[PDB]
RNA sequence: GAAGAUGAUCAGAUACCGUCGUAGUCUUAACCAUAAACUAUGCCGACUAGGGAUCGGUUGUUGUUCUUUUAUUGACGCAAUCGGCACCUUACGAGAAAUCAAAGUCUUUGGGUUCUGGGGGGAGUAUGGUCGCAAGGCUGAAACUUAAAGGAAUUGACGGAAG
């Protein structure tokens, strides 16, 4: 009978089993725990504006072989240093 | 066979089904008028007894209990009813 | 063990017409399948169907005429509003010609072209086409 | 199936299996087409005269074309007492 | 080894197919016969379709061969095949005047509206 | 995959199989997997039943067999070609071999 | 000049078979495509895919190229055909033979009233093919084909206009797409409708009532 | 490497881990 | 329905019965059930054959109604029954096929032996598989001789008789051959005897 | 026979091989609760296809052997049947396929019900709890990282595999 119940008295356990069953989706998980609030860097927002530590090249992985130039960045809003690309030919040279 | 009389089955087939499953199931077992050598007194015994059942004039056991249908002693005869 | 006696009546009728027989066996019966052959057979989807009395829940026997596609139940038996039955037509009939929902009303059981004729609307109960 | 000012905008009326009576598709090439002679009093074949039967291929497939023709010639008059109705 | 190959196996009876009253049993008749019948691009083709055709050919006369069909096998054979003795080893003469079917299959004979002598053999085993 | 609807063995309806030790290796292999043949050989080599009839005190006299049931695990069995690998259809023919 | 190999090649180069649906209704099977040239004139094609298939060998990849070909009129006849060769333009130029040797029918049905000429299906179908399952949902003339551009230009070409779709499984599998389709949208003739509950006396085949022009 | 050398590896690392903590 | 001049008579039952037509094979298939008379205590099974009778002219009623007499091809792989087949069609102008079947010889259209059978009659549905299984490719109906452990899938119109029989086999082809003729108004009536003994149709070995 | 000791082999082998060997292997009282604990296939119920074997019970019957000389002896033989462990053929049907009489009766989607999964890793890890004498068991994340990992099959190449 397809492993899950079919009576019409049994809609706490379909409603309990989706509720356990959607903590597998990562979508679903990291909305309720609030893992942007919590973990991640910008604190769930789109943009974060920064102070320019350093300018640093980075080497692109394999099989491309540059040099990705980017800076460290240390976020106003909570301190956080984070790495971020300087897009465009000779955009770094704009970045101090 | 795709066209075949469910309700009028063979005779024939009908007897070699199990007894529940027949059309309508119905017991193969019957019962019996024994007559023990010593006189004639009717005694029913059923077919498939489990008792070692006794006539009632002389205390001799009529038949022995079985896996089966019992054993009728002998000089015993029976006649189904 | 048996929990709907008329999913085995219909699942049997149905595995029948797949492989070409013109008769099927149905063990147990019951008023609710009789009432529900009854309908299928006004809609010309079985031919004469007929009740063994064994002194116990009793059997029948169908006459298919190949004209039944196929022939189920739901499980559980929803209760069906009126406004819902157009729901349940859309997802279990092949088209909106033919093929019927019966339902089981307090009116009796019907199909659901029946039901929208007098108005009346219960619990659903299987479908044919 | 027609519109409704009644024209039959069907094509193709399919044929239906003598046995089983489903539709016989057009490229179910191991479908048959029985065509079996009528014969007059002398004992001669009627030209051009024939009983016609369909099988569609599931049953022939199952094997039970044998057992069909036995019971659908039975009916109409081309064999006696070869197919039995109860088993 | 000195195997034919295909090209002059199947090359040497198509002439039989087409020009058997004409071949014969002698290579050297055949070599000149072939001549005339098959542009041969080479000599040592053709003594070698001649050699294999005459081989065929003396095969032939020793009775049918496999393959090879000239619209005059089957002529001779058609009425060649016609043999029938004059008693019918199933006309119910050999035996006594009646059949010898088991007991058994006189109930089927029975069965039927037949009323016809038989021995009954009962083999029983 | 699964190569054998047998899982290599013989053992259906049943928990456990006490084992058996490979003649050649002394592996311990289930008694349904281990690969038996029971041999019934000649004590004396077909060349030397002649002399040794010769030099018997008995007239008459029948030399005794050699009665032997031997296990192999799989690998004694395929090392020393008492069976070998077969084509993936031949695998299901399971009568004995056509040799004897 | 096309000589006929066949009995139906003869009955239809000879005026003896003038439809397919002649054909259709005895199941007769077509081995020769210049039958359903000269009985279906007004065919388009339309080449769905092309693919490379390479089989490994010892010196290298041996590249083959796979033609998907979808024919039909646009007014009840479909086909499909799929060939491989070594150039594509065999390819594609065989997959139409097969394409056309595949041709069926289909029933078009009405969405509700039957009111003008059949514009989608009579019923709900489904076709399989390896795991892609194409189901054919019949739609009210307002909807076109609601269908993806593989699956739509198969409903073009067969003459629906109104069709809803649903597919499962690998569906960017395109020859299982079709494959699948095409058994959807012929399924439309085995699907027994209560308009098709009446019997209709069987009629002799053609290749019997014209036996002698068939003959050879 | 070998699955059941990975278990076995871990539980050394667990088991190390636990005396560890236990010090304090 | 049909005269009674088509009953059988006592003449073909002691010719059936002299062949050992009702001999059936040991083990009888769900399907060939109701052919079968009675076991017979050793173990074979005693063939109906009034029923084997019946078969024989509803096959060669169906064999009549063919226009084309070319249109019916009659196959038999046994050695047993390739001359009785050959003198079938030598005597109906049906195509006989002797010998080995050559694959695709029904759905290959470019074979030397391609043909377009209408009917196709079969001696063996065992040892004839090949032809019964092409006639499924080009909705071809096949009529098959059938023994009681014959296979009957894609047979339409089975014969049960003793496939296994040197004698056997020539009498129903012998059988069918007369009917066929006596239809068509080749033979006069059912009364006259035919010319033809069924000693031709019997396989004959290369001795003589 | 783990450990350990030893003789060989080897570039090295505290490995395979050889000789000894302690825990252990056996048992009684208690613990532990895990296995590729596998049919990698939950349990209950119904239906859909042919066949021959086999184990247990029952019911009818032999040119058979034997009690004992025969029965009410037993064995065997032939038939039915219920239950099992399985097997062979086919594929109506299912499946990605391998294959499957269930892994079928599933887009023509609903007989009842329990458990489990949601790309690969990190990881059955950390932490908390709880059970255990311990070894450990049960419950059990996240940060971070990554475009595949994987299943079945095809052609080839290779094999210290066979023919
Ligand atoms: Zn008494
Ligand atoms: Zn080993």
């Amino acid at each position: 009978g397809k492993g899950k119940p079919r009576g019409l008295n049994s809609a706490r356990k379909l409603r309990v089993h989706r509720r356990n069953n959607r903590w597998a989706d990562q979508a679903y998980k990291a909305r309720l725990l609030g893992t942007a609030f919590k973990s991640s860097p910008f604190g769930g927002s789109s943009h974060a504006k920064g102070i320019v530590l350093e300018k640093i090249g980075i080497e692109s992985k394999q099989p491309n072989s540059a040099i990705r130039k980017c800076v460290r960045v240390q976020l106003i809003k909570n301190g956080k240093k984070v790495t971020a690309f300087v897009p465009n030919d000779g955009c770094l040279n704009f970045v101090d | 066979v795709l066209v075949q009389d469910l309700l009028h089955p063979s005779p024939a087939t009908e007897a070699k089904q199990h007894k529940l499953k027949t059309l309508v199931q119905q017991p193969r077992s019957f019962f019996m008028d024994v007559k023990c050598q010593g006189c004639l007194n009717i005694t029913t015994v059923f077919s498939h007894a489990q008792t070692a059942v006794t006539c009632d004039s002389c205390s001799t056991v009529l038949c022995t209990p079985t896996g089966g249908k019992a054993k009728l002693t002998e000089g015993c005869s029976f006649r189904r009813k | 063990t048996r929990t709907s006696v008329l999913a085995d009546a219909l699942n049997a009728i149905n595995n029948a017409e797949k492989t070409g027989k013109r008769q099927v066996l149905i063990r147990p019966s019951s008023k609710v399948i009789i009432k529900f052959l009854t309908v299928m057979q006004k809609h010309g989807y079985i031919g004469e169907f007929e009740y063994i009395d064994d002194h116990r829940s009793g059997k029948i026997v169908v006459q298919l005429n190949g004209r039944l596609n196929k022939c189920g139940v739901i499980q559980p038996r929803f209760n069906v509003k009126i406004n819902d039955i157009e729901r349940w037509t859309d997802n279990l009939l092949p088209a909106r010609q033919f093929g019927y929902v019966i339902l089981t009303t307090s009116a009796g059981i019907m199909d659901h072209e029946e039901a929208r004729r007098k108005h009346v609307s219960g619990k659903i109960l299987g479908f044919v086409y | 199936m027609e519109n409704d000012k009644g024209q039959l905008v069907e094509l193709y009326v399919p044929r239906k299996c003598s046995a089983t009576n489903r539709i016989i598709k057009a490229k179910d090439h191991a479908s048959v087409q029985i065509s079996i002679a009528k014969v007059d009093e002398d004992g001669r074949a009627i030209a051009g005269e024939n009983i016609t039967y369909a099988l569609s291929g599931y049953v022939r497939g199952r094997g039970e074309a044998d057992d069909s023709l036995n019971r659908l010639a039975q009916q109409d008059g081309l064999l006696k007492n070869v197919w039995s109705y109860s088993r | 080894g000195r195997v034919r190959t295909k090209t002059v196996k199947r090359a040497s009876k198509v002439l039989i197919e087409r020009f058997y009253p004409k071949l014969t049993l002698d290579f050297e008749t055949n070599k000149r016969l072939t001549s005339e019948i098959a542009v041969i691009q080479s000599k040592r083709l053709r003594n070698k379709i001649a050699g294999y055709t005459t081989h065929l050919m003396k095969r032939i006369q020793k009775g049918p061969v496999r393959g090879i069909s000239f619209k005059l096998q089957e002529e001779e054979r058609e009425r060649k095949d016609q043999y029938v003795p004059e008693v019918s080893a199933l006309d119910l003469s050999h035996t006594n005047g009646q059949l010898e079917i088991d007991a058994d299959t006189a109930d089927l004979v029975k069965s039927l509206g037949f009323k016809i002598p038989v021995q009954t053999v009962s083999i029983s085993a | 995959p699964k190569k054998r609807a047998s899982n290599g063995r013989n053992k259906k309806g049943r928990g456990h199989v006490k084992p058996v030790r490979c003649l050649n290796c002394a592996r311990c292999v289930p008694k349904d997997k281990a690969i038996k043949r029971v041999t019934i050989r000649n004590m004396v080599e077909a060349a030397a039943v002649r002399d040794l009839s010769e030099a018997s005190v008995y007239a008459e006299y029948a030399l005794p067999k050699l009665y032997n049931k031997l296990h192999y695990c799989v690998s004694c069995a395929i090392h020393a070609r008492i069976v070998r690998v077969r084509s993936r259809t031949d695998r299901k023919i399971r009568t004995p071999p056509q040799r004897k | 000049g096309w000589t006929p190999v066949t009995k139906l090649g003869r009955l239809v180069k000879a005026g003896k078979i003038t439809s397919v649906e002649q054909i259709y209704l005895h199941s007769l099977p077509v081995k020769e495509y210049q039958i359903i040239d000269l009985l279906l004139p007004d065919l388009k094609d339309d080449v769905m895919k092309i693919r490379s298939v390479q089989k490994q060998t010892r010196a290298g990849q041996r590249t083959r190229m796979k033609a998907v070909v979808v024919i039909g009129d646009s007014n009840g006849h479909v086909g499909l055909g799929i060939k491989t060769a070594k150039e594509v333009a065999s390819a594609i130029k065989a997959a139409i033979v097969i394409a056309k040797l595949s041709i069926i029918p289909i029933r078009r049905g009405y969405w509700g009233s039957n009111l003008g000429q059949p514009h989608s299906l009579p019923c709900k179908v489904t076709g399989k093919c390896g795991s892609v399952a194409v189901r054919l949902i019949p739609a009210p003339r307002g909807k076109g084909i609601v269908a993806s551009p593989v699956v739509k230009r198969l409903m073009q070409l067969a003459g629906v206009e109104d069709v809803y779709t649903s597919s499962s499984g690998s569906t960017r599998t395109t020859e299982n797409t079709l494959k699948a389709a095409f058994a959807a949208i012929g399924n439309t003739y085995s699907f027994l409708t209560p308009n098709l509950w009446a019997e209709t006396p069987l009629a002799a085949s053609p290749l019997e009532v014209y036996a002698e022009e068939a003959a050879a | 490497m070998r699955d059941k050398w990975r278990k076995k590896r871990v539980r050394r690392l667990k088991r190390k881990r636990r005396k560890v903590r236990a010090r304090s | 329905s049909l005269p009674a001049s088509f009953d059988l008579t006592p003449e073909d039952a002691k010719l059936l019965l002299a062949a050992n037509v009702h001999l059936g094979a040991k083990n009888v298939q769900v399907h060939n059930k109701p052919y079968v008379y009675k076991t017979r205590p050793d173990g074979m099974n005693i063939i109906n054959i009034g029923k084997t009778w019946e078969k024989i002219v509803l096959a060669a009623r169906i064999i009549a109604a063919v226009p084309n007499a070319s249109d019916v091809a009659v196959c038999s792989s046994r050695t047993f029954g390739q001359r009785a087949v050959l003198k079938f069609a030598a005597h109906t102008g049906a195509t006989a096929i002797a010998g080995r079947f050559t694959p695709g010889n029904f759905t290959n259209y470019i074979t030397r032996s391609f043909k377009e059978p209408r009917l196709v009659v079969v001696t063996d549905p065992r040892t004839d598989a090949q032809a019964i299984k092409e006639s499924s490719y080009v909705n071809i109906p096949v009529i098959a001789l059938t023994d009681m452990d014959s296979p009957s899938e894609y047979v339409d119109v089975a014969i049960p008789c003793n496939n296994k029989g040197k004698h056997s086999i020539g009498l129903i082809w012998w059988l069918l051959a007369r009917e066929v003729l006596r239809l068509r108004g080749i033979i006069p009536d059912r009364t006259t005897e035919w010319s033809v003994m069924p000693d031709l149709y019997f396989y004959r070995d290369p001795e003589e």
